[PDB]
DNA sequence: CGAAATATTAGC
DNA sequence: GCTAATATTTCG
C-alpha cells in the first residue's frame, strides 16, 4: 500500500526505509 | 552558491526554496482557495487543504 | 539544473 | 485534524 514501513515503537507509517530509519532515531 | 535569508539568516536548497521561506517575513500567501477564501504560502499546503472539503 | 511536488515534521 | 514550514524526492 501506501506506506509499507511501519514503526514497532509507535505505530507510525512511512513510504519508504529511509524515513522510518530517521524517524526511528527518535526513539533511542 | 548557498541561498541564506539575509534578513533573518537561515540556509536553503536553492532560490526557490528561499522565496518560499521568504513568505514566513512578507506574509505574502499567494494560494487562495476557491472555497472559503483561505490564503496559503504554498501550493501543496493549500492542495491539502482542498481535502479538508471534500 | 533549479523549480516543483511531495513527504514529513512541529505545534496545538 | 489542520495548519506552517522545510527536508527530500521528483520533474522537465
Ligand atoms: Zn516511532
Ligand atoms: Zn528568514
Ligand atoms: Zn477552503
Amino acid at each position: 500500500g501506501e506506506k509499507p514501513f511501519v514503526c514497532n515503537i509507535c505505530g507510525r507509517a512511512f513510504t519508504t526505509k529511509g524515513n522510518l530509519k530517521v524517524h526511528y532515531m527518535t526513539h533511542g | 552558491k548557498q541561498h541564506g535569508c539575509t534578513r533573518c539568516g537561515k540556509n536553503f536548497s536553492s532560490a526557490s526554496a528561499l522565496q518560499i521561506h521568504e513568505r514566513t517575513h512578507t506574509g505574502e500567501k499567494p494560494f487562495v482557495c476557491n472555497i472559503c477564501g483561505r490564503a496559503f504560502t504554498t501550493k501543496g499546503n493549500l492542495k491539502v487543504h482542498y481535502m479538508t472539503h471534500g
